[PDB]
């Protein structure tokens, strides 16, 4: 609370300064310097709403965000070891090649997290449209979106639906390379979980690589193309030249230099936590870059000795030559043009540093070694496991944010929803069925912690567009993933005419002192591909590039239910709710403890919850599958849930008051009964 | 019924024509395994069955689907 | 009073006894009262919870088949039985509530077991309605 | 000594026997905390245990026979 007495010293001061800016209205302004900071200082937020609805909200944001550090998962064998999500249930989905334990934990973490957070994100949604409404907007989505929106600058307005336009514009145009990546994925996945995998169909989403699949980094080992050819590693020539945690910060400040940007400050060269101290002396060692003001600018990084801490100083000290170009700026128009170029600006300083041709100069990687083309498609596929993979599921997710909050999706459909536009747009099939108890979306971090999430598919494409632009006008020659913009100064003046602006200028006119085009273009993205598209067409002649949205992991087990009420009654005939099909799965759970005793005198629990129900329809139609009652891996055959619903069918025929006709399993005939009447 | 998944009481005589052609224009390529039947009267009732058919094979078939079938 | 009766409980006045006459009911053609006939009568009184609350209080309460708790088994066939909240021990629902509830739902219990309301009979909740009124 | 039992309306918040789950039955005076305490706890470990002293009591039987 020694920050916390400053903090809230300055969270007050804020609001103090908001309610007094609300006295110049903005149809007069006519310079757009001062206009732009008094649309910073008159937005209301959630100061907007009730007093007892300001506070409910809140409520709901701090219990969702406690459920998801603090929930836990425990074993069904040993009820006394629990794992949390951060340590330990990632580490399964990151580093198991068992079927059975990655299915396991993809499932149990949805169950109980999923279905708090269900109830909570209804009633967050529900708040959050009433704060949005009452700021001028249509609903939270359209506030989200306000981030982009540039009005009246002549030649330079962006509208806030127009960023919906050109999101789905862009996507269109990865869809060719992100169908060549999920064809190859799943032909080297099916060397790895043989009898699981379709040849045709979608990928089950507890195989790939973490617990959402948000990138596929983690798949690098099963699907490397040269696996005996190591990728290029500088870890151990730093040792041997003893390179410390202060010489790979003076080899950062040198690349800056090398394009013309100035030098750091000598405060900062004072203050600064460039190593770790050991002690008792504890702290943060997440890295991150420091605009304390008056011209303080600091790094805070545990940094190790390591390739990537290497790296990861050309990313932090791009942050820092980014803040140190708009100081000149007003206070409130001091960050990046919109939300997404601040850490675009960052990834295209360890982009041009990771080159094998920026490494042999620099020290390290001697000087007689001529990389390979096998291990460029080595990089390249690396990379696209991180890039590539993540823009279908970044797409994905945003899309149906926006629709839930603008209503296109109802309450009762929000779970159905999710899944069909996984099937379709990412290509991933869920492993168990989930209905409308179930929040999925909410598990991820960004969902229940109240994030934006567009901001990671924009930045994406402005890294390559820079890139681009910076090469052309250092005079590069080959293929762009070989590219170094060190040694030129004229590179180094285009990126400082943007740099230099802040959000004083639209993010529309900051792209055109760049790239030389007004809007976002995927162009220079697949240019960076390239030569990786061509390799991955011609390793896909044989196989099947696309999905089908109808196979599933559970389909081949299950058994289809057909139900005709009002022919086998007509009229004296019940309404078909959600309390006739839980009475449904008690007699098919009954029906199968009663195989289990008088055919294998074995005693199994099952349970309604071991019945599990998909694709419900008007008509009365259903599938299921019976799973081990606390063993979600563990399905029953279908051979033997028929011969168990044989055996009981004249009961469960009673219980619906169905007689055999209007009751159909679809590959359960009825057979027995001789008609020898006369004697 | 079988195919689209509607409700029981859903398309009956007097709408089958129009809900023939909501359910191809819907989704097509399900339309084309549906096999309908072209019947309609003065077909069933133009059968030429004379002699001794008319009361083993056409009178005794409608006296099963009456009320008291063992007295008619 | 200096000393205690065995056969006072806390959960003994909202019970309701069942007793269930199998072979005169059927006869022949009757099956085995195992531990498996007692899990789905359990599941068809919280069916039958279920079904009260919705029509009766618009109320979805999720009721399961660990909510009913039943104590006095024997050989005749019969016990005890009450209703819980569905993860609240404390929350027992009043006897008078559940009597409604079976009474709503005492067509669709019977024919889940094959029996015909005198081989099932709940001891406290009579059958009422009914006019024989035949001839016009 | 490990196992737990947590609360219906918090999942979060689980109490051992030892610390939490004993000063409830020592100290409280609420009728309905006392039972949530008193039944939850004969639950989960009331059936574990159940299966292991059943093998157990088996086991037992078998070594004091063998001393006479
Ligand atoms: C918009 O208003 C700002 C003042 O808030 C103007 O900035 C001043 O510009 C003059 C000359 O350009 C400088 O001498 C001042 O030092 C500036 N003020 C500050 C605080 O730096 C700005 O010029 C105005 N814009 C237009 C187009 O007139
Ligand atoms: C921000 O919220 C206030 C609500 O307090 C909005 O309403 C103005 O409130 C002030 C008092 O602080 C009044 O003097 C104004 O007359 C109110 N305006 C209206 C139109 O009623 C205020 O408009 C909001 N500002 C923005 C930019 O949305
Ligand atoms: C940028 O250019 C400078 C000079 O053009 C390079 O410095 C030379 O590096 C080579 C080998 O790395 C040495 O043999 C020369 O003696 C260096 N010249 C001077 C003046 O020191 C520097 O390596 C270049 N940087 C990159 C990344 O290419
Ligand atoms: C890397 O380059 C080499 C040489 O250009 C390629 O090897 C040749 O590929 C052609 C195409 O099928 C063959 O006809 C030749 O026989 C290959 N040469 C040898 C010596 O085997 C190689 O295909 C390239 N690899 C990649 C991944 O692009
Ligand atoms: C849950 O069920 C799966 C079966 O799907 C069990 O997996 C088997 O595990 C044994 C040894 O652990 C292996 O020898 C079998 O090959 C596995 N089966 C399959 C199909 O791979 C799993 O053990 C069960 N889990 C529990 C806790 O009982
Ligand atoms: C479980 O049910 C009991 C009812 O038996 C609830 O106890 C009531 O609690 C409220 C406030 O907590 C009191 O005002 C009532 O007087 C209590 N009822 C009785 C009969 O004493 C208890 O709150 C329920 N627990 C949960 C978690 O819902
Ligand atoms: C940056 O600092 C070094 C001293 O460490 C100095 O030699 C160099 O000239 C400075 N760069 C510029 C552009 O002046
Ligand atoms: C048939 O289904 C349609 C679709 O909702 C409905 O409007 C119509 O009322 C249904 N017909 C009957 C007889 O229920
Ligand atoms: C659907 O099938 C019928 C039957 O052949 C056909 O007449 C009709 O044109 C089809 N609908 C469309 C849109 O082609
Ligand atoms: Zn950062």
């Amino acid at each position: 609370q020694n920050m916390n007495n400053a903090g809230d010293k300055w969270s007050a001061f804020l609001k103090e300064q908001s309610t007094l800016a609300q006295m110049y209205p903005l149809q007069e302004i006519q310079n757009l310097t001062v206009k732009l900071q008094l649309q910073a200082l008159q937005q209301n937020g959630s100061s907007v709403l009730s007093e007892d609805k300001s506070k409910r909200l809140n409520t709901i944001l701090n219990t969702m965000s406690t459920i998801y550090s603090t929930g836990k998962v425990c074993n069904p064998d040993n009820p006394q070891e629990c794992l949390l999500l951060e340590p330990g249930l990632n580490e399964i989905m990151a580093n198991s090649l068992d079927y059975n334990e990655r299915l396991w934990a993809w499932e149990s973490w949805r169950s109980e997290v999923g279905k708090q957070l269900r109830p909570l994100y209804e009633e967050y949604v529900v708040l959050k449209n009433e704060m949005a409404r009452a700021n001028h907007y249509e609903d939270y989505g359209d506030y989200w979106r306000g981030d982009y929106e540039v009005n009246g600058v002549d030649g330079y307005d962006y509208s806030r639906g127009q960023l919906i336009e050109d999101v789905e514009h862009t996507f269109e145009e990865i869809k060719p390379l992100y169908e060549h990546l999920h064809a190859y994925v799943r032909a080297k996945l099916m060397n790895a979980y043989p009898s699981y995998i379709s040849p045709i169909g979608c990928l089950p989403a507890h195989l790939l690589g973490d617990m959402w699949g948000r990138f596929w980094t983690n798949l690098y080992s099963l699907t490397v193309p040269f696996g005996q050819k190591p990728n290029i590693d500088v870890t151990d020539a730093m040792v041997d030249q003893a390179w410390d945690a202060q010489r790979i910060f003076k080899e950062a400040e040198k690349f800056f230099v090398s394009v013309g940007l100035p030098n750091m400050t000598q405060g900062f060269w004072e203050n600064s936590m460039l190593t770790d101290p050991g002690n008792v002396q504890k702290a943060v060692c997440h890295p991150t870059a420091w605009d304390l003001g008056k011209g303080d600018f600091r790094i805070l990084m545990c940094t190790k000795v390591t390739m990537d801490d290497f790296l990861t100083a050309h990313h932090e000290m791009g942050h820092i030559q980014y803040d140190m170009a708009y100081a000149a700026q007003p206070f409130l128009l001091r960050n990046g043009a919109n939300e997404g170029f601040h850490e675009a600006v960052g990834e295209i300083m360890s982009l041009s540093a990771a080159t094998p041709k920026h490494l042999k100069s620099i020290g390290l990687l001697s000087p007689d070694f001529q990389e390979d083309n096998e291990t460029e498609i080595n990089f390249l596929l690396k990379q696209a496991l991180t890039i590539v993979g993540t823009l279908p599921f970044t797409y994905m997710l945003e899309k149906w944010r926006w629709m839930v909050f603008k209503g296109e999706i109802p309450k009762d459909q929000w779970m159905k929803k999710w899944w069909e536009m996984k099937r379709e747009i990412v290509g991933v099939v869920e492993p168990v069925p989930h209905d409308e108890t179930y929040c999925d979306p909410a598990s991820l971090f960004h969902v229940s912690n109240d994030y934006s999430f567009i901001r990671y598919y924009t930045r994406t494409l402005y890294q390559f567009q820079f890139q681009e632009a910076l090469c052309q006008a250092a005079k590069h020659e080959g293929p762009l993933h070989k590219c170094d913009i060190s040694n030129s100064t004229e590179a180094g003046q285009k990126l400082f005419n943007m740099l230099r602006l802040g959000k004083s200028e639209p993010w529309t006119l900051a792209l055109e002192n760049v790239v030389g085009a007004k809007n976002m273009n995927v162009r220079p993205l697949l240019n960076y591909f390239e030569p990786l598209f061509t390799w991955l067409k011609d390793q896909n002649k044989n196989s099947f590039v696309g999905w089908s949205t109808d196979w599933s992991p559970y389909a081949d087990q299950s058994i289809k239910v057909r139900i005709s009420l009002k022919s086998a009654l007509g009229d004296k005939a019940y309404e078909w709710n959600d309390n006739e099909m839980y009475l449904f799965r008690s007699s098919v759970a009954y029906a199968m403890r009663q195989y289990f005793l008088k055919v294998k005198n074995q005693m199994i629990l099952f349970g309604e919850e071991d019945v599990r129900v998909a694709n419900l329809k008007p008509r009365i139609s259903f599938n299921f599958f019976v799973t081990a009652p606390k063993n979600v891996s563990d399905i029953i055959p279908r051979t033997e849930v028929e011969k168990a619903i044989r055996m009981s069918r004249s009961r469960i025929n009673d219980a619906f008051r169905l007689n055999d006709n209007s009751l159909e399993f679809l590959g359960i005939q009825p057979t027995l009964g001789p008609p020898n009447q006369p004697p | 019924i079988n195919g689209f998944d509607l409700p029981e009481g859903n398309v009956t005589q007097e709408n089958f024509v129009d809900m023939q052609q909501r359910c191809n224009a819907s989704d097509p390529a399900a339309y084309a395994q549906l096999v309908f039947q072209t019947c309609d009267i003065n077909a069933f009732l133009s059968e030429a069955v004379e002699g001794t058919g008319l009361a083993f094979i056409v009178f005794t078939e409608a006296i099963t689907k009456m009320p008291l079938s063992p007295l008619w």
